């Protein structure tokens, strides 16, 4: 089942500043009171991060490229954002990745889904509406896990696909800022490593009323960071090696 | 700990002996340098208990009895202000003995002037 | 920055040791920098070549470290000879030499 | 010492002749079979595919739940998390040290003493110095002039060999 | 300007950093030598007319 | 082939840096001597013979 949404309001997507967000732990190695220089796929400091809104009538689900990796930020309250779609052609021709977080658990499936143009979930005022795909024929990987999840909640995720490994990094932050990204530093802990081994070039974010939510999409570039590890092994500050001559 | 690596390393000859000999020469040279700088007197001179030097105060350079290290306040400040097959050999002269040598030199130059450097 | 000369010598020695330890992580053109990985992954005819590449790289690093250690030893020896001269002429006597 | 110096007569002094390595005794292979963990001994450890040789002791470092191994400034593995039981272990490298021979002239005597540099005396007339463990020299409370330099204010002389 | 050569050169580690640091130390040492020899007075004296 | 060129050029550069450091030590010793002569011969009268 698929449903066209024909009540949208035309508006260009916004842009804002990344500040010093998007830093994740590059590996599983504990380091304490040290300064470590690493070259990896990172989000540049103070970059132009794309801003999308969900407000009522805005429902921003466009088609975005994936490129080398995607930093996904969410200023969320009342749990509207539920999951992501990854793939190349987003149909039964190629193999696609499904990540959903419904009312009970988090489900990851790698199947050849015949996706809808507007895949979505629904809450009736309980969850009794699910229209994401019409078929699933060849499934290779399944993974059922625990639930991962004024704007009150900040969700940071980093999605990377290197050597057939899908790295998902996550961080949950209590915030009380009304409209934009708070200015600060928070290192993203690694959440899961999935051996999906599939090509990903495009991704999707998952009458009617749209709850108040906002999300941000940034793109990773190969660069060097200098990370500071404190006495407790937590990354507390970072330096972008190619941002400005002072940080260089 | 690789035996095969050591067997292949033996084909190159006495490079390791040369490097160890050079490092040993540097290590003994550091001790020789410390002997040359600080061990120039064979008598350990001491200041009199009464510090009556005609108004001259040497408390900041003489050793402090209250400190366990027997260092001067200036020397204590100096020590506070300086912060896979590798080994660090300890110096032959420890810091308290070097401080004792400096104390002997200070006592000699205060109580005897330049006479102790040229004889009795 | 009053005591910069001693801190400079300590920093240079520590930096040389850190660089020498860090040079073990380099493969020097071999498939890996770990000897156990080479010995467990390859047959001895090609593992001998990989170990030889690691040996020549590490030996070059060690010879380089010894070379700058000898140069710094010469510099410190000259400074120590100067310090001994100052101890003999300024502390143990009165010097007429200007400055 | 005669072998190292390439001479049959050895002048009085201290000569670094060899090296000592505490050889590994057991192999501990812990993945998430699991060979019974042995602590405070120089063993060959294989933890979740990370292999090495070391002494595994208790650690006061509180790891974050996602971190498994630990590295210092010089990128060497010095801390690790046991996969079976979530505890932190410090990996101290197995003892290695220079072996130096302290002897007078062969014209005088053939008695020698052995200095293990930077090695505690429990891991090898046994005396513990800051330079290392000295075997074969009788420690005395008297102070004399330095005849053979040992280090850290310790000197050796012949009168037997005293330190 | 060869990218492949630089990629192979990165396998040898921090040799280039060592050489650049040594040359930088020599370069600052020359200026220190000139300061030690010539800059021993802080007053610029002039002869009478 | 690039590896052979890299090791040859790196050996040449290390050799050049080594003699540069040795010459730097010699020039530093000469400069220290020159500073001593500037302090003792120009800024004062020296009793040291020759
Ligand atoms: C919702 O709208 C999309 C976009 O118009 C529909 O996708 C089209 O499906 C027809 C099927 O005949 C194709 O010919 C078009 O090329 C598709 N358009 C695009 C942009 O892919 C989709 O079918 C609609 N959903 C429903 C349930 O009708
Ligand atoms: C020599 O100088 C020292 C320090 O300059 C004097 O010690 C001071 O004594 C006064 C009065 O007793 C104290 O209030 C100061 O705190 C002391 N200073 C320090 C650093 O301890 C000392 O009295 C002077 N005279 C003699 C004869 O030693
Ligand atoms: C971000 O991009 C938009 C267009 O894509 C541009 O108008 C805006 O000025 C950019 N902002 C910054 C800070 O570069
Ligand atoms: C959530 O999804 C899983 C997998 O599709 C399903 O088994 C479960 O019943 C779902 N939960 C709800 C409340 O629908
Ligand atoms: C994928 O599914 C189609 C039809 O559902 C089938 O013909 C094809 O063999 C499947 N391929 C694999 C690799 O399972
Ligand atoms: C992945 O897909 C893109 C476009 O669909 C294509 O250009 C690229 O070559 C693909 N890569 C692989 C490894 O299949
Ligand atoms: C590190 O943890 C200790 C408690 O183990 C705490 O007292 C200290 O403040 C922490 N430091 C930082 C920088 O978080």
């Amino acid at each position: 089942q698929c449903v066209n949404f024909t009540t949208r309001t035309q508006l260009p997507p916004a842009y804002t500043n990344s500040f010093t967000r998007g830093v994740y732990y590059p590996d599983k190695v504990f380091r304490s009171s040290v300064l470590h220089s690493t070259q990896d796929l990172f989000l540049p400091f103070f970059s132009n991060v794309t801003w999308f809104h969900a407000i009522h009538k805005r429902f921003a689900n466009p088609v975005l490229p994936f490129n080398d990796g995607v930093y996904f930020a969410s200023t969320e309250k009342s749990n509207i954002i539920r999951g992501w779609i990854f793939g190349t052609t987003l149909d039964s021709k190629t193999q696609s990745l499904l990540i959903v977080n419904n009312a009970t658990n988090v489900v990851i499936k790698v199947c050849e889904f015949q996706f809808c143009n507007d895949p979505f979930l629904g809450v009736y005022y309980m969850e009794s509406e699910f229209r994401v795909y019409s078929s699933a024929n060849n499934c290779t990987f399944e993974y059922v896990s625990q639930p991962f999840l004024n704007f009150k909640n900040l969700r940071e995720f980093v999605f990377k696909n290197i050597d057939g490994y899908f790295k998902i990094y996550s961080k949950h932050t209590p915030i009380n800022l009304v409209r934009g990204l708070p200015q600060g530093f928070s290192a993203l802990e690694p959440l899961v490593d999935l051996p999906i081994g599939i090509n990903i070039t495009r991704f999707q974010t998952l009458g009617w009323t749209a709850g108040a939510a906002a999300y941000y999409v940034g793109y990773l570039q190969p660069r060097t960071f200098l990370l500071k590890y404190n006495e407790n092994g937590t990354i507390t500050d970072a330096v972008d090696c190619a941002l400005d001559p002072l940080s260089e | 700990d690789s035996t095969e690596c050591s067997n292949l390393l033996l084909q190159y000859g006495s490079f390791c002996t040369q490097l160890n000999r050079a490092l040993t020469g540097i290590a003994v040279e550091q001790d020789k340098n410390t002997q040359e700088v600080f061990a120039q007197v064979k008598q350990i001179y001491k200041t009199p208990p009464i510090k009556d030097f005609g108004g001259f105060n040497f408390s900041q350079i003489l050793p402090d009895p209250s400190k366990p290290s027997k260092r001067s306040p200036i020397e204590d400040l100096l020590f506070n202000k300086v912060t896979n097959g590798l080994t660090v050999l300890p110096p032959l002269l420890t810091d308290e003995m070097i401080a004792q040598y400096t104390s002997a030199l200070l006592a000699g130059t205060i109580t005897s002037g330049w006479t102790f450097g040229a004889g009795p | 920055s009053a005591l910069g000369k001693l801190q400079d010598v300590v920093n240079q020695n520590a930096q040389a040791l850190n660089t020498l330890v860090k040079q073990l992580s380099s493969n020097f053109g071999a498939i890996s920098s770990v000897l156990n990985d080479i010995l467990s992954r390859l047959d001895p005819p090609e593992a001998e070549v990989q170990i030889d590449r690691l040996i020549t790289g590490r030996l070059q690093s060690l010879q380089t470290y010894v070379t700058q250690q000898l140069i710094r030893a010469a510099e410190i020896r000259a400074s120590a000879n100067l310090a001994a001269t100052k101890m003999s002429e300024c502390v143990l006597g009165q010097s007429k030499r200007v400055d | 010492t005669k072998c190292t110096l390439k001479s049959f007569t050895v002048e009085k002094g201290i000569y670094q002749t060899s090296n000592f390595r505490v050889q590994p005794t057991e192999s501990i292979v812990r993945f998430p079979k699991s060979t019974n963990l042995v602590k405070n001994k120089c063993v060959n450890f294989n933890f979740n595919g990370l292999t090495g040789t070391g002494v595994l002791t208790e650690s006061n470092k509180k790891f974050l739940p996602f971190q498994q191994f630990g590295r210092d400034i010089a990128d060497t593995t010095d801390a690790v998390r046991d996969p079976q039981t979530l505890e932190i272990l410090d990996i101290t490298p197995c003892s290695f040290g220079g072996v130096s021979v302290i002897t007078p002239g062969t014209n005088t005597s053939n008695q020698v003493a052995v200095l293990y540099q930077g090695v505690n005396c429990t891991e090898v007339n046994v005396f513990q110095t800051r330079a290392g463990c000295l075997i074969g020299a009788e420690h005395v409370n008297n102070s004399y002039e330095c005849d053979i330099p040992i280090g850290a204010g310790i000197c050796a002389s012949y009168q037997s060999i005293i330190a």
